């Protein structure tokens, strides 16, 4: 069953609290 | 061509790693910018970024298939 935490803030702020960014 | 996936995990707050932000192309570059602005580890993992992007939406906790690989990603990011 899918699990969400769908409300969040801006792009800048989400990144500032982020743990790791994974890229290709 | 370019993907970035932003994961957030805080023990006792996020039950699992949360994909808080995703971006392709211009927004991927922005995220990898902003991650350098705020000093957040960026790891290049082509298979993991691509599968996360294709399966886990923005605002969604990772599913069971990603537990082991994301655990390892996070451990690697931790130090760094």
């Amino acid at each position: 069953r899918l699990h969400s935490e769908i409300q969040s803030g801006s792009l800048a702020n989400n990144i500032k609290k982020s743990t790791v960014i994974v890229k290709n | 061509a370019h993907i970035a996936i932003c994961l957030y995990y805080k023990l006792g707050e996020t039950p699992l790693p949360l994909v808080i932000e995703t971006g392709k192309d211009a927004k991927a570059l922005q995220i990898i910018k902003l991650a350098e602005l705020y000093d957040i580890p960026v790891i290049e993992d082509i298979p993991l970024a691509r599968s996360l992007y294709k399966n886990i939406h923005k605002g969604q906790y990772i599913t069971e298939d990603f537990f082991e690989p994301v655990a390892q990603l996070i451990r690697i990011a931790i130090d760094l």
